[PDB]
C-alpha cells in the first residue's frame, strides 16, 4: 500500500509505449498484477484522466496487455464501496464507439462484461491577442500590498531593516515603502505573474462571482505606520472546481517553464535536463513545491470571494446511463438492420457477436437496474431486442446463443405497456407455425431446418420467453386464445409422439392457467365481445373432466409411463393463481393427488432413477410417507448386509450401484426435506406418532452413514455430475446433500 | 401554496374556462332548489348568489374572476403540466357533450354535460385534497386576521370554530359539501377534455417515506458484574414494531451497535448481522417474534433460534459467529430505533418463556436469570450529557503536563498540552478538564488561564463561564441564551422593589467584535483569570480589555471545573496553560404503583420510597 500516490504504472506505461526492451515485457506484468491489489481505489486521482486522454489519443495499438490490465482492475474493483463513475463514463463510451473497426483475433475481444462499469503540449493556449478587461481597482492593490508586506517581513526575519541608502554590506533595504510610492520595475515584477494568471483564466472563459458577502480582505486577527502581520489562510477547505482550476494553472506554469528551459537549452547549443517529467511521475522534492504553489494559489483566490465556475428529471434529458442505453439500442438496431439487409437477400459477424454480448447484458442484477433506470421506453426496447433476437435465430446460427437468449428472456417476468407498441406479431406467427409440434414435423418450415428450428432449442426457449408467474404483461387478446388452443391440442393427444432427440417436450409452456372437444372456436365465431374464458364454468368443467385422467393414471412401464406422468404434471400444474384460496376443496383435492402420485410412482422398485430429471415439489399422506421410508430403509439395510460379504465384481459395477443409490437418496430426500416442515409442524403440538415413525428412519440413516467408504467416494462424483443444485434449505418454505438443515431439524426432535 | 405568478399568455382560454365554469355553478345553484330574491333573507329561501350574469353585481363577478385566477395559478404552479389538449365544446368545436343531458325548470336552463365514464385517476383526488387544504388555509388566515368566532384576549363569542387546524381538527364528515362540490368540479374538468398526472405515485419519487438521522439512540444493557464464563443461557425478545432492532451480546469495556468487534448484534430489518462489516445472515421477523440469542463458551459458537427455527446464512452455516475471544464475558444487549417498542424476557419463570420447550429443554439450555432470587437490573444509554469525564485517551489527544514555573516565569503557570485534532473532526464539542494543581494595592488573585490562539476565528469561538447544570448539547446554540429568566419578587401592590434578575445556563459572552482594530499575533488579553476579593455576584472573566455591559449579577456558589466552548476542524487552537452520551445508566428498580380512577383522575401512592446520594470529598458528589 502506498502513502499518497504511486509512480509505478506511469513508468510501466512509459516503458511499454516504446519497444526498446526485447522479450522483457514479461517482467513487469506480474509486477502490475501484484501492485494493483496493494493500492486502493482512492489513490486514482490523476491516473484516470491520463488513461482517458491516452485512450482518446489512440484506441487501437500493439499493447494487448492493456485490456487485460483494465479487465483485471475492473473485476477487482467490485467492492462494497461502490465508487461513482465520475470520469469513467467517457473512456468506456469511447472504447464502445471505437471497438467496431477491430476484427476478431485473440480472446482479448470476448470478455466485454467489464464494459460500462457493469451498468506533450508545449503550447496549450495562446494569449498573444488577449486583452485583460479593466475590472480591477482594489483587490489587486490589496493583494500586491499583502505580497509586499510578506516579502518585507521575510527580509526582516533574515536581518534586513528599512533605511535610506542601499548597502549590501550593512544589510540595508530601502524598499520598505508603501506600494503607492514603490518603484515601477518592482511593481511590474510583482504584477507580471498575477497578470499572466488573470490572462490565462480569462482566456478559457468562465463565470466570475462578485458576491458582497465575500469581502474578507481584513477579517483575520515601522516607518509610515508599517506593521506587517502573518495570516494563516491555508486551513480553509476549498471546492473541487477551484482545485481543478489551480491544477490547470500549475500545468500551464510548468509547460511555460519547460518551454523556457527548452529555449535556453537550444540557445546554448547543447545540454539536457531530467526535469521533463509529468505530474504523476514527479517525486516528493518537487511535490512539496507543487503543494506550496497550490496552497499559495488557493490563498490568493480565497480572498474577496472570487470563485471560478463553469435539465428535466428523466433519463433522456440529463442521465448518462439512460443516454448510454438509448445509444446502445441505436447501434444494435442499426447493426441488426445492416445484417438483415446485406446478409439476408469477415469481421462483421465478430462485431455483431461483440455488440450482442455487450448490448444484451450489461449488469448481472438486470432486474433492479431496469426498475431503477426507466419505465416507459424499457418495455419497447426489450420488445425490440426480443424481436431482433427472434429474427436472427430464424436463420442458421453459427455460435451458441442459447444462454444469452435465456438470460434475456428471464427478465420478462421481472407493468409493461403493451398497448402502445404491439411487438407480439412475430411470436404469434411463430406459435401459429408451431401450433402442433408432433404434427408439424415436415418441410413446412423454410429452408428445411433439421436443427435450427425443429429441435429442442425452441422448446427450451419458449419456457423462458413465456413466463408471467409474477404479473401478466401481455395484451390479453391472442395469448389466452393460444393457451386454449395448446390446452385443447394436448387434451386431444394423450401421448407425446415427438420427433428424434425430443423426449423432453414437457418443458414447453410455463403459463398453463385459466384465462391466460373444446368449443372455443364456436364461441369466438359467435362473439366475433366477452371471451368464453371469462366465465368460471369452463375451467371448472375442464378440471372435472380431467380429474379421472390422473385418477386412473398408473402404469408399470419405464419411459412411456414416466413421460406421460411428466406431461400430466405439466398440463395440470399447481400454479392455479386464479383464486387458489377460494377453491379450498379443489386445492385440497389437488394437494392430495400430488401427494399420492409420488407414492404410487415410488411403489415400484425403480432401479433406474434417471427418468425424472427434476420432479415438481395429512395423516394418511404422512403414514404413507413413513411406510415408504421404512420400506426403503429396510431395503437399504438388506443391500448393506448383502454387500458386507460375498464381494462383487470389479469397481465399475459397484460404482454404478453406488451412483444409482445416491441418485435415489437425493430424489427421496428432496421430498423428505419438502415435507419435513409439515411433519415438524404436525408433531410440535400433540402428535408423537410422527416422531415415533421418524425415529427408525433416523436410526437407519445414522447406521448407514456410520461406516461407509464407497458411498463417500461416489458422493463427490455424483455431485460433480449433477451440476444442477436446488438449495431449498434457505428458502424455508447436487440438489441435496447428506447433511443439511433437514437433517438438523430431524435430529433436533 | 404560493410559488410563482401565472404568466399573461393563456388569458383567452383562462377567461373562456372561467366564464363557462361560472355559468356551470350558477345553473347548479339555480337547480339546487332555491329561488332568486331581490333582498337577502334565509327565511324566504332566497339567495343572492342565484342571479344571472346579466344582473350580477360587479363585486361578485370580480371576486369570482379573482378566485378562478388564483385556483388556476395554483394548479398551474403545483408542478403538473396543464397545457391545452382537447378544445372545449363551446364556439370552437361541437362534440355533442352539451345536449347530452337536458333539464327543464321555471326559468332559463341550458343543457349541461356530465361525463362520468372516464376512469377516476388519483390525480383528481390529489387535486381535490389540495384545493380543500388551500380553502381551509385561507379560511383560517381570514379568521386569524379578523378574529371572528373565537377569542383569546377578547372572547367576543363562544363556540370556537374547529377550522383553525386544516387537517386534524377538521373531519371529512363536516366538510362533505365542499368535498362533493370539488368532486363535481374535477369531474366536469375531466369531461371538458383535460389530461392530468398524479405526482404522488411510483413513477416519480416526489414523496419521502423516512426522515431522520443517527440521533436518539438508546442501548439497553445489563450489569457488568453479570457476565458469564461458561454454560448456555437463553432469553427471549418479543419484537412488537418492526424496525432497527440490533440484538446480540455485548462485551463490557453514541457509538452504533456492532460498528466494531466489542459487541455482537443481529437484526432482521435488513436481514443481516453486524460484526466489523456487513454480512448477510438470517431472515426478517414479524410482529410478536423472538430472536433467542444463544451462547456456548465451551466451543465458542453463536446461534439464533427464531420462533424455534435456527436461522442460516447464504453459506448454509449454523454458526453465526466463530473464533472469537472469550474476554471478560458477555451480557445481553438490545437496540431500539425511533418509535420502536421492545419486550425483554430474561427467563424469570419457565412459564413466562414461550419458545423454550421447543428448543431449550432438549438441547440442555437454561434461562439467563433462572437462578437469581432478586429482580434483574438493567441499564440504558443516558441521553442527557454530563461533564463528569476527563479525556484520557482520544483520537488526537496527547495531554502531558509540563511544569516550568521555577525561576523562569514567562506566563506564571507555564504548562503545555496538545489538545488539537488532525483532520476531519468537527462536531461542535465542549471541553472540560480537571485541576490537579485582603491584600493592599492588589487587583486580583488566581492568575491562571487556559491558553487559546484567536488568530483564526473559524466560527466565532465563544468564551465565558459555565454553570453546574448544562443539558443543551445541540449544534445550534448562542442564539437565544435559553431564556432570560427574570424574577420580580416584591410586594407588587403599588411599587416593585428588589426585582433581582436571574440567569439560565448561559454565562458565555458572544465576543463577536471587541474592537475594529484587527491586532496581529495571538496574545490580546484572552480570558485573563481574575477573581474579586469580595463576593458580590460579579466575576471578571473576559477576553477583551473594554467593558461592554456584561455584568451578569447572580447568586454565589457557582465555581467549578473550567469549561470553554469552541468549534473548528484542525487548527491546533486549544492548549492548556468532552460531552458523551454512551455511558450506561439505570433509571429505577423499586418504581411505585399508581392507581387512576374515572371522574376525578385521583392518583394514590401509599408506599414511601427513600434513597441516598454520595459523600465523596471536595464536597460535591451526588450520582
Amino acid at each position: 500500500c502506498g502513502q499518497l500516490r504511486p509512480s509505478m504504472m506511469q513508468h510501466l506505461l512509459r516503458r511499454l509505449v516504446f519497444d526498446v526492451p526485447l522479450l522483457n515485457e514479461h517482467a513487469k506484468m506480474p509486477l502490475k498484477l501484484l501492485t494493483n491489489h496493494y493500492e486502493r481505489c482512492w489513490k486514482y486521482y490523476c491516473l484516470p484522466g491520463g488513461w482517458g486522454n491516452f485512450g482518446a489519443a489512440s484506441e487501437e495499438e500493439l499493447h494487448l496487455s492493456r485490456k487485460l490490465f483494465w479487465g483485471i482492475f475492473d473485476a477487482l474493483s467490485q467492492k462494497k464501496y461502490e465508487q461513482e463513475l465520475f470520469k469513467l463514463a467517457l473512456p468506456c463510451l469511447s472504447a464502445v464507439a471505437g471497438a467496431l473497426p477491430p476484427d476478431y483475433m485473440e480472446s482479448n475481444y470476448v470478455s466485454m462484461m467489464e464494459k460500462q462499469s457493469s451498468m506533450f503540449n508545449p503550447q496549450p493556449v495562446d494569449t498573444s491577442n488577449i486583452t485583460i478587461p479593466e475590472k480591477l481597482e482594489y483587490f489587486i492593490n490589496k493583494y500586491a500590498e499583502h505580497s509586499h508586506d510578506k516579502w518585507s517581513m521575510d527580509k526582516l526575519a533574515n536581518g534586513w531593516i528599512y533605511g535610506e541608502i542601499y548597502s549590501d554590506s550593512s544589510k540595508i533595504q530601502p524598499l520598505m515603502k508603501p506600494y503607492k510610492l514603490l518603484s515601477e520595475k518592482e511593481k511590474e515584477i510583482y504584477r507580471w505573474p498575477i497578470k499572466e494568471s488573470l490572462k490565462t483564466m480569462l482566456a478559457w472563459g468562465w463565470r466570475i462571482e462578485r458576491t458582497r458577502e465575500g469581502d474578507s480582505m481584513a477579517l483575520y486577527n515601522a516607518a509610515h505606520g508599517y506593521s506587517p502581520r502573518a495570516i494563516d489562510m491555508s486551513n480553509v477547505t476549498l471546492s473541487r472546481d477551484l482545485h481543478a482550476m489551480a491544477e490547470m494553472m500549475a500545468e500551464n506554469y510548468h509547460n511555460i517553464w519547460a518551454k523556457k528551459k527548452k529555449l535556453e537549452l537550444e540557445s546554448k547549443g547543447g545540454g539536457n535536463h531530467p526535469l521533463l517529467v509529468p505530474y504523476d511521475t514527479l517525486t516528493a522534492k518537487e511535490k512539496a513545491k507543487d503543494r506550496e504553489k497550490a496552497q499559495d494559489i488557493f490563498k490568493f483566490l480565497q480572498i474577496s470571494g472570487y470563485v471560478v465556475s463553469r435539465l428535466s428529471a428523466a433519463s433522456r434529458p440529463l442521465c448518462t446511463g439512460g443516454h448510454a442505453s438509448n445509444k446502445e439500442k441505436e447501434m444494435v438496431t442499426s447493426l441488426f438492420c445492416k445484417l438483415g439487409v446485406l446478409v439476408r437477400h469477415l469481421g462483421q459477424t465478430l462485431d455483431a457477436r461483440t455488440v450482442m454480448k455487450t448490448g444484451l447484458d450489461s449488469v448481472k442484477s438486470a432486474l433492479r437496474a431496469f426498475l431503477d433506470n426507466a419505465a416507459e421506453d424499457l418495455e419497447k426496447t426489450m420488445e425490440n431486442l426480443k424481436q431482433g433476437q427472434f429474427t436472427h435465430t430464424r436463420s442458421q446460427p453459427k455460435g451458441v446463443t442459447q444462454i444469452i437468449n435465456y438470460t434475456t428472456v428471464a427478465l420478462l417476468p421481472m407493468l409493461d405497456k403493451h398497448n402502445v407498441y404491439s411487438i407480439y406479431n412475430t411470436r404469434s406467427s411463430r406459435e401459429r407455425a408451431a401450433l402442433s409440434l408432433p404434427a408439424n414435423v415436415e418441410d413446412v418450415c423454410p429452408n428445411i431446418p433439421s436443427l435450427e428450428k425443429l429441435m429442442t432449442e425452441i422448446i427450451e426457449l419458449a419456457e423462458s420467453g413465456i413466463r408471467y408467474t409474477q404479473m401478466p404483461y401481455m395484451m390479453e387478446v391472442v395469448l389466452p386464445m393460444l393457451c386454449s388452443y395448446m390446452s385443447r391440442w394436448w387434451e386431444h393427444g394423450p401421448e407425446n409422439h415427438p420427433e428424434r432427440a425430443e423426449m423432453c417436450c414437457t418443458a414447453l409452456n410455463s403459463e398453463h392457467m385459466n384465462t391466460l372437444k373444446i368449443i372455443y372456436n364456436n364461441l369466438g365465431i359467435d362473439e366475433g365481445f366477452s371471451q368464453p374464458i371469462i366465465n368460471k364454468v369452463k375451467p371448472q368443467l375442464l378440471k372435472t373432466h380431467f380429474l379421472p385422467l390422473m385418477e386412473k393414471l398408473k402404469k408399470k412401464a419405464a419411459m412411456v409411463v414416466s413421460e406421460e406422468d411428466h406431461l400430466k404434471a405439466e398440463a395440470r400444474g399447481d400454479m392455479s393463481e386464479a383464486e387458489l384460496l377460494i377453491l379450498d376443496e379443489f386445492t385440497t383435492l389437488a394437494r392430495d393427488l400430488y401427494a399420492f402420485y409420488p407414492l404410487l410412482i415410488r411403489f415400484v422398485d425403480y432401479n433406474r432413477a434417471k427418468w425424472l430429471k427434476e420432479p415438481n415439489p395429512y395423516w394418511s399422506k404422512s403414514h404413507n410417507f413413513k411406510r415408504e421410508e421404512q420400506n426403503f430403509v429396510v431395503q437399504n439395510e438388506i443391500n448393506n448386509m448383502s454387500f458386507l460379504i460375498t464381494d462383487t465384481k470389479s469397481k465399475m459395477s459397484k460404482a454404478a450401484i453406488s451412483d444409482q443409490e445416491r441418485k435415489k437418496m437425493k430424489r427421496k430426500g428432496d421430498r423428505y426435506s419438502m415435507q419435513t416442515s409439515l411433519i415438524v409442524a404436525a408433531l410440535k403440538r400433540l402428535l408423537p406418532i410422527g416422531l415415533n415413525i421418524c425415529a427408525p428412519g433416523d436410526q437407519e440413516l445414522i447406521a448407514l452413514a456410520k461406516n461407509r467408504f464407497s458411498l463417500k467416494d461416489t458422493e463427490e462424483e455424483v455431485r460433480d455430475i449433477i451440476r444442477s443444485n436446488i438449495h431449498l434449505q434457505g428458502k424455508l418454505e447436487l440438489g441435496i446433500a447428506n447433511v443439511l438443515f433437514h437433517l438438523e431439524q430431524k435430529s433436533k426432535y | 401554496t404560493s410559488q410563482i405568478v401565472l404568466p399573461p399568455h393563456l388569458e383567452r382560454i383562462r377567461e373562456r374556462l372561467a366564464e363557462n365554469i361560472h355559468e356551470l355553478w350558477v345553473m347548479n345553484k339555480i337547480e339546487l332548489g332555491w329561488q332568486y330574491g331581490p333582498v337577502r333573507d334565509d327565511n324566504k329561501r332566497q339567495h343572492p348568489c342565484l342571479v344571472e350574469f346579466c344582473k350580477l353585481p360587479e363585486q361578485e363577478r370580480n371576486y369570482n374572476l379573482q378566485m378562478s385566477l388564483e385556483t388556476l395559478k395554483t394548479l398551474l404552479a403545483l408542478g403538473c403540466h396543464v397545457g391545452i389538449a382537447d378544445e372545449h365544446a363551446e364556439e370552437k368545436v361541437k362534440k355533442m357533450k352539451l345536449p347530452k343531458n337536458y333539464q327543464l325548470t321555471s326559468g332559463y336552463k341550458p343543457a349541461p354535460m356530465d361525463l362520468s365514464f372516464i376512469k377516476l385517476t388519483p390525480s383528481q383526488e390529489a387535486m381535490v385534497d389540495k384545493l380543500a387544504e388551500n380553502a381551509h388555509n385561507v379560511w383560517a388566515r381570514d379568521r386569524i386576521r379578523q378574529g371572528w368566532t373565537y377569542g383569546i384576549q377578547q372572547d367576543v363569542k363562544n363556540r370556537r370554530n374547529p377550522r383553525l387546524v386544516p387537517y386534524t381538527l377538521l373531519d371529512d364528515r363536516t366538510k362533505k359539501s365542499n368535498k362533493d362540490s370539488l368532486r363535481e368540479a374535477v369531474r366536469t374538468l375531466l369531461g371538458y377534455g383535460y389530461h392530468l398526472e398524479a405526482p404522488d405515485q411510483d413513477h416519480a419519487s416526489r414523496a419521502e417515506v423516512c426522515s431522520g438521522t443517527g440521533e436518539r439512540f438508546r442501548i439497553f444493557r445489563a450489569e457488568k458484574t453479570y457476565a458469564v464464563k461458561a454454560g448456555r443461557w437463553y432469553f427471549e425478545f418479543e419484537a412488537v414494531t418492526a424496525g432497527d432492532m440490533r440484538v446480540g451480546w455485548s462485551r463490557p469495556g453514541d457509538l452504533e451497535l456492532g460498528s466494531d468487534d466489542r459487541a455482537f448484534a443481529f437484526d432482521g430489518f435488513k436481514a443481516q448481522r453486524w460484526h466489523q462489516g456487513n454480512e448477510h445472515y438470517g431472515r426478517s421477523w414479524q410482529a410478536g417474534d423472538v430472536v433467542g440469542c444463544m451462547v456456548d463458551m465451551n466451543e465458542h459458537t453463536m446461534m439464533f433460534t427464531l420462533n424455534g427455527e435456527i436461522l442460516l446464512d447464504d453459506s448454509g452455516s449454523e454458526l453465526a459467529f466463530k473464533d472469537f475471544d472469550v474476554g471478560d464475558g458477555f451480557i445481553p444487549v438490545c437496540s431500539l430505533g425511533v418509535a420502536q417498542v421492545g419486550r425483554m424476557n430474561f427467563g424469570k419463570d419457565v412459564s413466562t418463556l414461550k419458545y423454550f420447550t421447543i428448543c431449550g429443554l432438549q438441547e440442555g439450555y437454561e434461562p439467563f436469570a433462572v437462578n437469581t432470587n432478586r429482580d434483574i437490573t438493567m441499564w440504558l444509554s443516558k441521553r442527557l450529557p454530563q461533564f463528569l469525564q476527563v479525556p484520557s485517551n482520544h483520537e488526537h489527544i496527547e495531554v502531558t503536563r509540563i511544569d516550568g514555573t521555577i525561576d523562569s516565569s514567562p506566563c506564571l503557570k507555564v504548562t503545555q498540552k496538545s489538545f488539537g485534532s488532525q483532520n476531519n473532526n468537527t462536531d461542535i464539542m465542549f471541553y472540560r478538564l480537571s485541576m490537579p494543581i485582603e491584600y493592599l494595592m492588589q487587583t486580583s488573585t488566581y492568575y491562571y488561564s487556559v491558553r487559546i490562539f484567536p488568530g483564526q476565528e473559524p466560527a466565532n469561538v465563544w468564551v465565558g463561564w459555565i454553570t453546574s447544570d448544562f443539558h443543551q448539547y445541540d449544534t445550534g446554540f448562542d442564539l437565544d441564551r435559553v431564556r432570560t429568566v427574570t424574577v420580580t419578587l416584591g410586594d407588587e401592590k403599588g411599587k416593585v422593589h428588589e426585582s433581582i434578575k436571574r440567569s439560565n445556563c448561559y454565562m458565555v459572552c458572544a465576543g463577536e467584535s471587541m474592537s475594529p482594530g484587527q491586532g496581529r499575533n495571538n496574545s490580546n488579553g484572552l480570558e485573563i483569570g481574575c477573581v474579586v476579593d469580595a463576593a458580590s455576584g460579579l466575576l471578571t472573566f473576559i477576553a477583551n480589555g473594554k467593558e461592554l455591559s456584561t455584568y451578569y449579577q447572580v447568586e454565589p456558589s457557582t465555581k467549578l471545573f473550567p469549561a470553554v466552548f469552541a468549534q473548528a476542524t484542525s487548527p491546533n487552537v486549544f492548549q492548556f496553560e468532552v460531552l458523551w452520551s454512551r455511558m450506561p445508566n439505570q433509571f429505577l428498580k423499586v418504581d411505585v404503583s399508581r392507581i387512576s380512577e374515572r371522574q376525578g383522575w385521583l392518583v394514590q401512592c401509599l408506599d414511601p420510597l427513600q434513597f441516598m446520594s454520595l459523600h465523596i470529598p471536595e464536597e460535591n458528589r451526588s450520582v
